C-alpha cells in the first residue's frame, strides 16, 4: 500500500534574547540510511522580519513554507502592506495546520523574530497546529537530545544559587547574541555526534531590528 | 492534563496543571489550558491540544458574534452548546477533547458546563477533567463543602492539580488558578510545581510518601 | 554497521567502521568490531550486536580446544564450518553476518557467512548497511595480485565509503592484517577521521549548582 | 493508490564545472522478467534541459506527454520561445515538482523518482531530485534507486562539495558516470548493459548519446572461485 | 475481585478488601473474603482473574505454614513478601501465568513495626506506608497523599480508609459492596464487624 | 538461478550462472552453484542458498560414509539421499536440487528434485526462476546422444536466453563435464555468451 | 504493554579523574500511576556498582541473581568480584536466556582495586556489552540523558565536579520523561570511599 | 446512560431512568435526568451512545413542539411513537445511526387510557404494559411476568417499581446512583422527588 | 492464454490459442481471442475475458467514430485509444492486449501494452501466461523481414511449445493475416501442432 508520507531528518532549534531571536537547523536531508543531500537548507526568511522552519516529512514542510510565505504576500495586498506580526503570522499558522487537521503536514514548525515591542519571538506548533510561544524550543530528529540542554542552559532549570540550601532559584536573565551562538553550536555538535540523521553543516538564521543575517558552519560529515 | 472547576458559596473555582505531553516525551511544562472567552467566561482545555487550543479560540470568537447581534453577553448554556453541537457534526472523526465551560451571568448565576469530543454536554458543581482527573477527584471530593471560604476554595483546587500533578506521570508543571465572582474571571497566579510541592509538603505535612 | 575483506599477496586483510546504533540513536562511537576467533583467524561482524560477539565467542572457544585436541593450527573452514552449521541451526533467529578471514597451514582465506547460514567466497567482500558504498568503491578499485599496502588502501577506503555515505556507520577504522607466515597485526583505531571539534565553552558547575537533600558514607568494605 | 508495473532502475548524474552530465539504461523491467530492452527513460526537453526518470513506465509516458504538451503551451503567443522566455530547467522542474506532490496528496501517485538535469540561462547548473512523494532535493551529484547506494559514494569521490565543481573537467566527470554505471551492471539484478548518457554543457550544449555499453569488465577472476 | 487497599499506621496494618464476586451481568455473592491468613502476624490480600486468586492465595498460605510447622518458627513480613514475589516472578514466565495482585500486611515481631508490600501479578514488589490494586489506587493515593500521616493511631487509619471507601463509593462505576476490614498488629490478625 | 544438467554420449554435463541475489541486489556475482558431492557425481543448487549447502553438506557426508563401507554409490543413491532430505523436511525447506552423475554401468544420469521431494529421472533437467523462459527452446533443441561439443552449446545457448530474461540470474555460465575421461571445470564470460 | 517502558526509570554512570559516578531516579510506576518514590535501582556487590532500568520485576530478579553470583564467586575466588569480570558474567546471563530476555538495560560501574582504572559498561537487554571511556546511559529517558551527557560531560573531572555534571546529566532529562523523576540518587566512587546523595528534583 | 424502566398501569404509565452518567472509571454525575417533555401528556425516556442520546431526544422534543404549535393540537402517543420509530428506521441506514434507544409512555387524552412504547435504535417498535431497555431486562420483565397486574393503580405501580430497582441495585455489575421516577396521567407529566 | 504478433515482409499476422479457464475448468475450448476493432487493425486478448472484451467493444467504437469523422485510422492511433483505456483504468483492469494492424504507408506494425497501461512499439510481442515458456525461444528464431510460410511456421512452432507448458493455453491455433490483399483467417488442430 502507498504511504504517503516520509522522513527526511534533521533537526532545529530556536532561541530568543532580549532584542533578536535565532532560527538554526542543520543542512543535511536523508532517507532511511542514505544522505540526499549535505546543503539543503531548511530555514528560510519569509519577510517581515520572520523566519520560518519545517522539519520533517520535507515535500509538507515545503508546502508549508511555501503556503505561508504565499499569505505574508496577501496580507499585504489586502490591509495595505502592513507588516506582519509575529503573533499574528503564528495564529495564521495555526490555520494553515489545522486545516489538514485530518491529513496532517508531518512537521514540527518554529517561527522566530520580533514581537511588537521590539523583544525576541520563538513559536512553536506541533503537525496539526497547537502552538505557544517560548524563549526556547528545539525541533525534529534530535529535539529529545537538544531540548533537555536548553532548559538547563537558557532557563537555568534545576540550577540553585550555590550556598543557598537549594533554596534560591538561579536567576533568569537574557543572553548576549554570542552566547547563544555558543549554546547552539554546542547543542548542535553534541547533536551530530549522537544522532546519526543529524550533521554536514549548520546554518543560523540571526533576526533583528536591522534585519535577517546569516552564519554557515561545517558539522561532521559521519 | 489535570483540569478541575467547582462551584462554591464564593463563585467558581477554575484550576488547571500546564503540560503538554507527546507519548512519555514531555513537550511542555508551561501550556496555558485556560483560554479566557470574554471577562466573564472561561474555557478549560484536556485532550489534543490543536483540537482543544483551536475549537475554544473558535468558540471565543462566535461568543463574539453573539454580543454583536443579540447586543447581550452570551449565556454558560447558549456558549457550551455551540460548542458541543460543533464537535457532535465531527463525532467518529477523531477529535479528542475534554473540555469545561464556566462563568457567571445574571440569568443563570454562576455555571459549569462539561463537554466532550464524543458529544457529552452536563450542568454541573464539580467537574475533573483529564488523564488525571481522578487523582484531583480524590483530593477534592474529600475536602469539598460548599461553604469553603475564598482563600481555602482556591487552596482546594490548587492543591487538587498537585496531587495530581504528582501522582500522574502525564501531568505537571504548574498551577494556574482562576476566581470566577458575579464581577467576573479574577486570575490568581501560575505556581510552579517545584517549588509548590515542597512548600505544601513543608507546610502542610502532607506528601509523607516522599524522602523529604 | 561497515565491514569489508579483501585479499592479497601473501594473506588477507579486513576492516570495519567502529559505530554502534540503537535505532537513529548512536549507542557507542569506537566499539570493535573486529573479533579474533584464533590467533591468525579473526572476524568482521555486522548484525546484532550481541549475536556477532556471543556466535564469534562460543566458536572462538571451540576452536581453540579443537586446536589443542588435534596439535595443529586451526583451519579458517573450520570456523566458517562452524558458524554456518550454528547459524544454520537457529534458521536466522541468531542474527549475525560475518565476514570470516585468516591463515592457516592450507594458505590464507576469505568468507562471509550469512544469518540464516550461507557461505561466500571471495577476493573481496563487504557486508553491513554500508556494504552497498563499500562493494562500490571495492568494485571500483579492487584488482588481482594487489599488495599489502594497496589492500589495507583499499579496504579503509571501502569502509570510508561506508563511513561518509552510510549512517549506519561512522566514526573510525579498525584494520586487521593477516600475512601468511607473520604474526596478525591488529590495527584499532588505524584511521580517526572524525574527531569532536573542541567545544565553544565549558559547562563546569560552579560547586554547590545541585541542591542535595542528604549525605551518607557508603560502606564498601566487610 | 498504485502499484508499479514496468519498471526503470535508477538514474544517476553530477555537476561539473560547465554543465551536467546524467545517464540511465535502457531497461523496462516487469517484476524479475528483463521485459523491455528499447526503453528511452532520459527525455530532453528543449535543448537545455533532460529529464531522467526512473520506476513505473506507464506513468513515465504519462510525464513525457506533459513535457512534451508544456513545450507546446511554451510557444503559444510567445515570440521568445526559443529566446528569452525559452523553459528554463528550473521551470520544468518545479511543474513537475508541483505535479508530484498533488498527485501524493490526492493519494494517487506517479509512481517515480525523477531528476532534472540542465544548464539555466546564466549559465548556472542545475540538478534536482523529486519522487512520487513529492519530497525534493539538491546535490552536486543526485541518483535514483540503487544509484543511491553504489552511485553516489563513487561521484561524491570526486565532487564532495561546491567548491568541487569547478575543479572537476568533463572528461573527468563522464568517466565516473561510465564506471558507475558498470558498478550498477555488475550490482543492480534488475540493470542491463546498455543505456544512455546526456550531457548539457554552457558552452557546447546539449549531447545525447545512445546505445552505450558497459565495457572493460572484470569477470575473469571468477574462474578461480 | 477488584478493590484492595492497605494502610500501614504506627502500630499495626490495616487491609480493606471489596466484598463484591461479579460474573456478566450478575452479582453472584456480596460476602466474599478476599483475603488468606499465612501466619499468625501476616495477611495477604488479593485480586484478579478468576479461579487464578484463590488458587495462589491457598498454594502460597499452604507454603508459609508448612513453613511454619517445619522450624516451629513465623517468617519475617519481608520474608513472606520476598517467597511471595518469587513465586509470581517465576509464575509470569509460565505457559500459563497467575494473573493475581496481592497486598501482604504483616507485623514484624522482632522489629515491632508493621510493613505492607505491595506486588503485582509480574512480581513487582514494593514497601509502601499505603497500597492499592487495580483501579482504586488512581482516587486513595492522591487521597492519601494528602491525609496520611505516618504517626498515626489504627482508629485514625481506619477514619482514614473510611474517606477512602466513601471516595470509591462516589466516584467508581461499579458497585462492589463494600469492604472487609482487618487489622494486622502485635497481637495477630481480627476482622472489623462493622464498616 | 537458472541451472541445468544435460546427458550425452560420453556422460553428462552440469551448468549454472553466478548469480545470488538478496532482493534485487547481488550479493555474488561469481556464485559456484555446481558443488561435488562424489568425485563423479555433482548437483546444480537452486533456490536457498543456506538450504541447498546445509543439504549438499550432509550428502556430501553420507555419500563418503557410504563409500567407506560399501564402494563407489550409484547416481541414484545420491538422488535417494537428496529425496529423503528434500521430502522429510518439505516443511522447512526452499530447495530445488538438479542431481547428476557418471556410472561407468549407467553412464550419464540425471535426477531433478523439485520443492516438493519428488525424484525425477530425465534425459534433461532444467531447474531455477530463469528455466521457466527456456522450457520452449530446450525442448525444441534437446536430443539425445549429443556430442560433448554440442551439450556445450546446447547448454551455452540456453542459459544464455535464461539469463538474458530473468533477473534473478547472471554473471559467467560456469559447467561441469562428467565423462569416464574424468571431471572438466568450464566458465563462459557475458562477452561471449550475451552476443550468441 | 511494552515491558521496558511500563515501570519508568533511567540510570546513568560517568567516569572521571581517579573516579566514577553512577545515578539513577526513584520512580516505579504502573503506565500513568506513580506507585513508589522509594525504589532505588542501583545496586553493588562489593566494591563493584550495577545500576538496572526497565521492568522492574526482571530489576529485582537480577539483582538476586547477581548478588546469587557474586557471593559464590567471592567464595570459590577467596576475593571480590572485579568490574571488568562482573561486565563479562553479566553479558554471559543475559545472553543465557537470548530467546526469553529479562527486559533490562544493566548499567555497571566501579573502579578496578588492582589497576585503580574507572570502569564502566551498558548492556542491551540481551547482553551485548557497550564499553565507554566517558559515559554510559539506560532507561526511558535514554535519548535526553544522549544529549545531557554529550554536551555537559568534559574528560577528567574531579569527584566534585563530577557530582554536579552527573547530576545535572539525571535532572534535566528526567525532567523531560513522563515516566523518570520522583527523586533521585548519585553515587559517587573514589578507590576507597563511596559518597551517596540524594537530590532534591522536582516530584511531578 | 443503562438503565431505563416503564411500566404501564390501569391510570397513568411511570417511567424510571438512572441518574448516573459514567466516563471511563468515573462517574461525573449521579443526578442526570434522562427524559424530554415531547408534549404535555408525553414522556420519553433515553439510553445509549453518549452525544447521540441528548441530540436525539431534543430533535424529536422540536418537532413534536413545532407540531403542536403548528395545529394547536396535542398528537396522541402512538402518533408521537410513529414518528419516533420512522426517524430510526430512517437513521440505521445512514451514514452515522444515532445509537440510541427509547421508551415512550404517554396518556391518550382521547382514548382516556396509558400508553407505552419500547422502541430501539434500529426502529423497533412495541406497546407494552411494562418495558426496558438494555441489560435491565434480563431482571425486570421475569419479575414483572410474576407480580404485575393490568389493573394495577399508580401507587401500586411505585411499589412495583421499587422493587425492580431493589433487584437490580442487588445484581447489576454498575453503581447507577438510583432512578429518576416520573408519572404520566390524565393531569400530565409530574416528578417523584423522594424515590 | 498465449498469444503472439508477428510483422514480416508483406505486413503482419496475429496468432492466438482457443483456450478459456476458470480455475483448473476450462470454459470455452474454442475461444476466438484475435478480435476486429477495425478491417486491418486486430488486437489479441490476455487477461480477464470481461475487460478485454469491454475496453475492445469501446476501441471498435472510438475508431468507427473516428473513421466516419477523419478516415482510416493508424495502427498506433489505435493503440493510443487501448492504451489511454487500459493506463486511465490501471486499477480496476486485468488486460493484456497486443495490438497489430496494417497500412500501406507503414506496413504490418505491432504495438504490445501490459498490465500498467504502457505503449511498447516491437517487431513482434508475446504475451498471456503462456508466453512465459517462448522467451527463449522466440528471440532465438525470430528474423527480420520473414515471408508469410516463414512468419505463419514462426508462430505456429511458438504457440505449440507456449500450448505444450501452460495448462492454461490449448485447443486450436488461431491466426490472422494482414496484408495488403486483405484479411486471412488461419486455423490449426491438436493433431498438427502437437507434433512439431
Ligand atoms: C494532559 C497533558 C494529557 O495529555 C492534557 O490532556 C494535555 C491537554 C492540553 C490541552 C491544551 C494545550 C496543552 C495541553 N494534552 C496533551 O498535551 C496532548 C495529549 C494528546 C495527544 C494526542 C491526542 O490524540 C489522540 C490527544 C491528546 N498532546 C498533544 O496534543 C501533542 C502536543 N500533540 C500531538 O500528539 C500531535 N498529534 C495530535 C493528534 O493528531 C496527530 C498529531
Ligand atoms: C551497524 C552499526 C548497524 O547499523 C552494525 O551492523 C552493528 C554491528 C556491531 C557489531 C558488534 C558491536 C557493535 C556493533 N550493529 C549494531 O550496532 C546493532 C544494530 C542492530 C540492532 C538490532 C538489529 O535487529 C536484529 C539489527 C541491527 N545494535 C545493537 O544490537 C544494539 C547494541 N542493541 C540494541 O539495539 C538492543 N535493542 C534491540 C531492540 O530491543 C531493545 C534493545
Ligand atoms: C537464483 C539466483 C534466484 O533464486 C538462485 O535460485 C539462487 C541459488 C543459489 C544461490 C547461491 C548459491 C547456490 C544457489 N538463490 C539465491 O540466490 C537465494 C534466493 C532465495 C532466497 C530465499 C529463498 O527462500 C528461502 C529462496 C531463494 N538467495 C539467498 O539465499 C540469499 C543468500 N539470502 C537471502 O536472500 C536471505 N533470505 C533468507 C531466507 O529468507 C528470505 C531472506
Ligand atoms: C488464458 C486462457 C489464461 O488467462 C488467457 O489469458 C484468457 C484470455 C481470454 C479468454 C477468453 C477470451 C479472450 C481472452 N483469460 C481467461 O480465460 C480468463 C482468466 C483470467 C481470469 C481472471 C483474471 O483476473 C480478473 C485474469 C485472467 N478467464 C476469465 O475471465 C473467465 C471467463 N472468468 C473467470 O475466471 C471469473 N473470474 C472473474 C474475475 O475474477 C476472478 C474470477
Ligand atoms: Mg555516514
Ligand atoms: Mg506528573
Ligand atoms: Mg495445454
Amino acid at each position: 500500500q502507498f504511504n504517503p508520507y516520509g522522513d527526511n531528518g534533521g533537526t532545529i532549534l530556536g532561541i530568543a534574547g532580549e532584542d533578536f531571536a535565532v532560527l538554526a537547523g542543520d543542512t543535511r536531508n536523508i532517507t532511511d540510511y542514505s544522505i540526499n543531500s549535505r546543503y539543503e537548507p531548511k530555514v528560510f526568511d519569509c519577510g517581515d522580519n520572520i523566519v520560518m522552519s519545517a522539519n520533517g516529512f520535507a515535500a509538507d514542510g515545503d508546502a508549508l513554507v511555501k503556503r505561508f510565505k504565499n499569505s505574508v504576500k496577501w496580507y499585504h495586498f489586502d490591509h495595505n502592506d502592513k507588516k506582519l506580526s509575529i503573533n499574528s503570522a503564528a495564529r495564521n499558522i495555526q490555520h494553515l495546520l489545522y486545516g489538514k487537521r485530518f491529513f496532517p503536514y508531518y512537521v514540527h514548525t518554529i517561527i522566530a523574530g520580533l514581537d511588537e515591542d521590539g523583544k525576541g519571538a520563538v513559536y512553536s506548533f506541533d503537525p496539526v497546529g497547537s502552538y505557544e510561544r517560548e524563549q526556547c524550543r528545539a525541533g525534529g530528529a534530535a529535539a529529545s537530545l537538544i531540548m533537555p540542554f536548553l532548559d538547563n542552559q537558557v532557563n537555568f532549570k534545576n540550577q540553585y544559587e550555590p550556598g543557598t540550601n537549594g533554596k534560591v532559584k538561579k536567576p533568569l536573565k537574557y543572553l548576549s547574541v554570542e552566547e547563544v551562538i555558543k549554546l547552539v553550536r554546542d547543542s548542535f555538535t553534541s547533536a551530530t555526534e549522537r544522532h546519526i540523521q543529524v550533521g554536514d553543516g549548520l546554518e543560523i538564521l540571526i533576526v533583528t531590528k536591522d534585519g535577517v543575517r546569516k552564519e554557515f558552519y561545517e558539522l561532521k560529515r559521519d | 492534563t489535570t483540569t478541575l472547576a467547582f462551584r462554591f458559596q464564593g463563585g467558581i473555582i477554575v484550576a488547571v496543571d500546564s503540560r503538554a505531553t507527546a507519548g512519555n516525551w514531555v513537550a511542555s511544562q508551561t501550556v496555558k489550558k485556560v483560554i479566557e472567552i470574554n471577562p466573564f467566561l472561561l474555557g478549560t482545555m484536556a485532550g489534543g491540544t490543536a483540537d482543544c487550543q483551536f475549537w475554544e479560540t473558535w468558540l471565543g470568537s462566535q461568543c463574539r458574534l453573539h454580543e454583536l447581534r443579540e447586543k447581550e453577553r452570551i449565556s454558560v448554556a447558549a456558549a457550551s452548546k455551540i460548542l458541543s453541537n460543533l464537535v457532535y457534526q465531527y463525532k467518529g472523526a477523531g477529535l479528542s477533547m475534554g473540555t469545561m465551560i464556566c462563568g457567571y451571568t445574571r440569568k443563570e448565576g454562576p455555571t459549569i458546563y462539561y463537554v466532550d469530543s464524543d458529544g457529552t454536554r452536563l450542568k454541573g458543581d464539580i467537574f475533573c477533567v483529564g488523564s488525571g482527573q481522578t487523582f484531583a477527584y480524590g483530593v477534592l471530593d474529600s475536602n469539598y463543602k460548599w461553604d469553603l471560604s475564598v482563600e481555602d476554595a482556591l487552596y482546594l483546587g490548587k492543591r487538587s492539580i498537585l496531587a495530581a500533578a504528582h501522582r500522574d506521570a502525564y501531568s505537571g508543571g504548574s498551577v494556574n488558578l482562576y476566581h470566577v465572582t458575579e464581577d467576573g474571571w479574577i486570575y490568581h497566579g501560575n505556581h510552579d510545581v517545584g517549588e509548590l510541592f515542597w512548600k505544601v509538603k513543608e507546610e502542610e505535612g502532607s506528601f509523607n510518601n516522599v524522602i523529604g | 554497521t561497515t565491514i569489508v575483506g579483501v585479499k592479497f599477496n601473501n594473506g588477507v586483510v579486513i576492516a570495519a567502521d567502529t559505530r554502534s546504533t540503537q535505532g537513529p540513536i548512536v549507542a557507542d562511537k569506537n566499539c570493535a568490531k573486529l573479533h579474533r576467533i584464533s590467533p591468525k583467524i579473526w572476524c568482521a561482524g555486522a548484525g546484532t550486536a550481541a549475536d556477532t560477539e556471543a556466535v564469534t565467542q562460543l566458536i572462538g572457544s571451540n576452536i581453540e580446544l579443537h586446536s589443542l585436541y588435534t596439535s595443529r593450527e586451526p583451519r579458517v573452514v573450520s570456523a566458517l564450518q562452524m558458524l554456518k552449521q550454528h547459524l544454520f541451526k537457529y534458521q536466522g533467529h541468531i542474527g549475525a553476518y560475518l565476514i570470516v578471514a585468516g591463515v592457516d597451514p592450507t594458505g590464507s582465506h576469505l568468507f562471509s557467512i550469512h544469518a540464516h547460514g550461507s557461505t561466500d567466497v571471495g577476493y573481496y567482500l563487504s557486508l553491513g548497511s554500508g556494504s552497498l558504498a563499500a562493494m562500490a568503491v571495492l568494485e571500483s578499485h579492487w584488482k588481482q595480485d594487489l599488495t599489502k599496502e594497496e589492500a589495507i588502501k583499499l579496504a579503509s577506503d571501502a569502509i570510508q565509503a561506508g563511513i561518509w555515505n552510510d549512517l549506519g556507520s561512522g566514526s573510525n577504522v579498525d584494520v586487521c592484517v593477516m600475512e601468511i607466515g607473520k604474526d596478525a597485526e591488529y590495527l584499532r583505531n588505524y584511521l580517526t577521521p572524525n574527531v569532536r571539534e573542541e567545544k565553544q565553552k565549558s559547562y563546569k558547575f560552579p560547586r554547590g549548582t545541585t541542591a542535595v537533600l542528604k549525605e551518607s558514607i557508603v560502606n564498601i568494605c566487610d | 493508490t498504485q502499484q508499479p508495473i514496468v519498471t526503470g532502475t535508477s538514474v544517476i548524474s553530477m555537476k561539473y564545472d560547465n554543465g551536467v552530465i546524467i545517464a540511465a539504461d535502457n531497461l523496462g523491467s516487469y517484476g524479475s522478467l528483463l521485459r523491455f530492452n528499447g526503453v528511452e527513460r532520459l527525455i530532453p526537453v528543449g535543448d537545455n534541459t533532460v529529464v531522467g526518470i526512473s520506476g513505473d513506465i506507464s506513468d513515465m509516458q504519462h510525464i513525457e506527454r506533459l513535457l512534451k504538451d508544456l513545450v507546446t503551451e511554451n510557444a503559444y503567443d510567445n515570440p521568445l520561445a526559443d529566446a528569452e522566455e525559452a523553459l528554463e530547467p528550473s521551470y520544468i522542474f518545479e511543474y513537475l515538482a508541483t505535479v508530484m506532490y498533488q498527485r501524493r496528496s490526492k493519494m494517487n501517485p506517479l509512481w517515480n523518482a525523477i531528476i532534472v538535469a540542465g544548464v539555466q540561462s546564466n549559465g548556472d547548473q542545475f540538478l534536482r531530485y523529486v519522487n512520487l512523494l513529492g519530497v525534493t532535493y539538491s546535490s552536486p551529484t543526485l541518483a535514483t534507486g540503487f544509484g543511491a547506494h553504489m552511485a553516489n559514494p563513487l561521484l561524491r569521490k570526486v565532487v564532495d562539495r561546491e567548491s568541487d565543481i569547478p575543479k572537476t573537467t568533463v572528461q573527468v566527470a563522464e568517466e565516473a558516470i561510465v564506471n558507475a554505471m558498470r558498478v550498477l551492471y555488475y550490482r543492480d539484478a534488475r540493470s542491463s548493459r546498455n543505456f544512455s548518457l546526456a550531457i548539457i554543457d554552457k558552452n557546447t550544449g546539449l549531447t545525447f548519446k545512445k546505445n552505450l555499453q558497459v565495457e572493460n569488465m572484470k569477470w575473469d577472476f571468477a574462474k578461480d572461485i | 475481585m477488584d478493590i484492595i487497599l492497605g494502610i500501614r499506621v504506627q502500630d499495626s496494618v490495616i487491609l480493606a478488601s471489596s466484598k463484591a464476586v461479579t460474573r456478566g451481568i450478575s452479582v453472584l455473592k456480596d460476602s466474599d473474603d478476599k483475603t488468606r491468613q499465612l501466619s499468625p502476624h501476616t495477611l495477604m490480600s488479593f485480586a484478579g482473574e478468576a479461579g487464578d486468586t484463590v488458587q495462589f492465595a491457598e498454594y502460597i498460605q499452604a507454603n508459609i505454614q508448612l513453613y511454619s510447622i517445619r522450624e516451629d518458627y513465623e517468617l519475617s513480613p519481608q520474608a513472606v513478601s520476598s517467597f511471595v514475589r518469587q513465586e509470581l516472578a517465576k509464575s509470569i514466565r509460565s505457559r500459563r501465568p497467575y494473573q493475581v495482585n496481592v497486598l501482604i500486611g504483616g507485623y514484624d515481631k522482632k522489629k515491632n513495626k508493621p510493613e505492607l508490600y505491595q506486588i503485582d501479578y509480574l512480581g513487582t514488589k514494593v514497601e509502601l506506608p499505603y497500597g492499592a490494586h487495580g483501579y482504586s489506587g488512581f482516587y486513595t493515593f492522591s487521597l492519601l497523599d494528602h491525609h496520611y500521616r505516618p504517626d498515626m493511631t489504627t482508629e485514625e487509619g481506619l477514619d482514614l480508609l473510611k474517606l477512602c471507601v466513601q471516595e470509591l463509593e462516589k466516584r467508581m462505576p461499579m458497585d462492589f459492596k463494600g469492604v472487609i476490614v482487618k487489622i494486622v498488629d502485635k497481637d495477630g490478625i481480627r476482622q472489623v464487624d462493622d464498616f | 538461478t537458472s541451472i541445468m544438467a544435460v546427458t550425452f554420449k560420453d556422460g553428462v554435463i552440469l551448468g549454472a550462472d553466478s548469480r545470488t541475489t538478496t532482493g534485487a541486489y547481488i550479493a555474488n556475482r561469481v556464485t559456484d552453484k555446481l558443488t561435488r558431492v562424489h568425485d563423479k557425481i555433482w548437483c546444480c543448487r537452486s533456490g536457498s542458498a543456506a538450504d541447498t549447502q546445509a543439504i549438499a553438506d550432509i550428502v556430501q557426508y553420507h555419500l563418503e560414509l557410504y563409500t567407506s563401507q560399501y564402494g563407489t554409490p550409484s547416481t541414484e543413491t545420491a538422488a535417494s539421499v537428496f529425496k529423503e532430505l528434500c521430502y522429510e523436511n518439505k516443511d522447512n525447506l526452499t530447495a530445488g536440487i538438479i542431481v547428476a552423475g557418471y556410472d561407468d554401468k549407467n553412464k550419464g544420469e540425471v535426477y531433478t528434485i523439485p520443492l516438493g521431494g519428488s525424484v525425477h529421472k530425465l534425459p534433461y533437467a532444467i531447474a531455477g526462476s530463469g528455466s521457466t523462459f527456456i522450457y520452449g527452446y530446450c525442448d525444441k533443441n534437446f536430443r539425445e546422444n549429443m556430442s560433448k561439443e554440442e551439450t556445450v552449446d546446447f547448454i551455452k545457448h540456453s542459459l544464455s536466453q535464461a539469463i538474458k530474461w530473468d533477473g534473478s540470474s547472471g554473471g559467467v555460465i560456469r559447467m561441469v563435464v562428467l565423462t569416464a575421461a574424468g571431471v572438466e571445470r568450464l566458465i563462459f564470460y557475458p562477452d561471449e555468451y550475451e552476443q550468441l | 504493554s511494552d515491558p521496558s517502558s511500563i515501570n519508568g526509570g533511567i540510570v546513568v554512570a560517568m567516569t572521571g579523574k581517579d573516579c566514577v559516578a553512577i545515578a539513577c531516579d526513584l520512580r516505579l510506576g504502573s503506565q500513568s500511576l506513580g506507585v513508589s518514590n522509594k525504589f532505588e535501582k542501583i545496586f553493588h556487590y562489593g566494591h563493584v556498582f550495577l545500576g538496572i532500568t526497565g521492568l522492574a520485576t526482571d530489576v529485582t530478579t537480577l539483582n538476586e541473581m547477581f548478588r546469587y553470583k557474586t557471593n559464590l564467586y567471592k567464595l570459590k575466588e577467596e576475593r571480590a568480584i572485579e568490574p571488568e569480570t562482573f561486565t563479562q558474567l553479566v553479558s554471559s546471563s543475559l545472553y543465557e536466556r537470548r530467546f526469553g530476555p529479562y527486559f533490562v538495560g544493566p548499567v555497571v560501574a566501579g573502579i578496578n582495586s588492582k589497576s585503580g582504572k574507572p570502569f564502566i559498561a551498558g548492556f542491551d537487554l540481551i547482553g551485548c556489552i557497550d564499553e565507554a571511556k566517558d559515559f554510559i546511559v539506560s532507561g526511558t529517558a535514554s535519548d535526553q540523558l544522549f544529549g545531557m551527557c554529550e554536551s555537559l560531560y568534559e574528560p577528567n573531572l574531579e569527584p566534585e565536579d563530577l557530582f554536579e555534571t552527573i547530576s545535572q546529566a539525571l535532572l534535566n532529562a528526567a525532567d523531560r520523561d513522563a515516566l523518570s523523576g520522583w527523586g533521585a540518587v548519585v553515587y559517587i566512587i573514589k578507590k576507597d570511599e563511596v559518597v551517596k546523595r540524594y537530590l532534591k528534583m522536582r516530584q511531578d
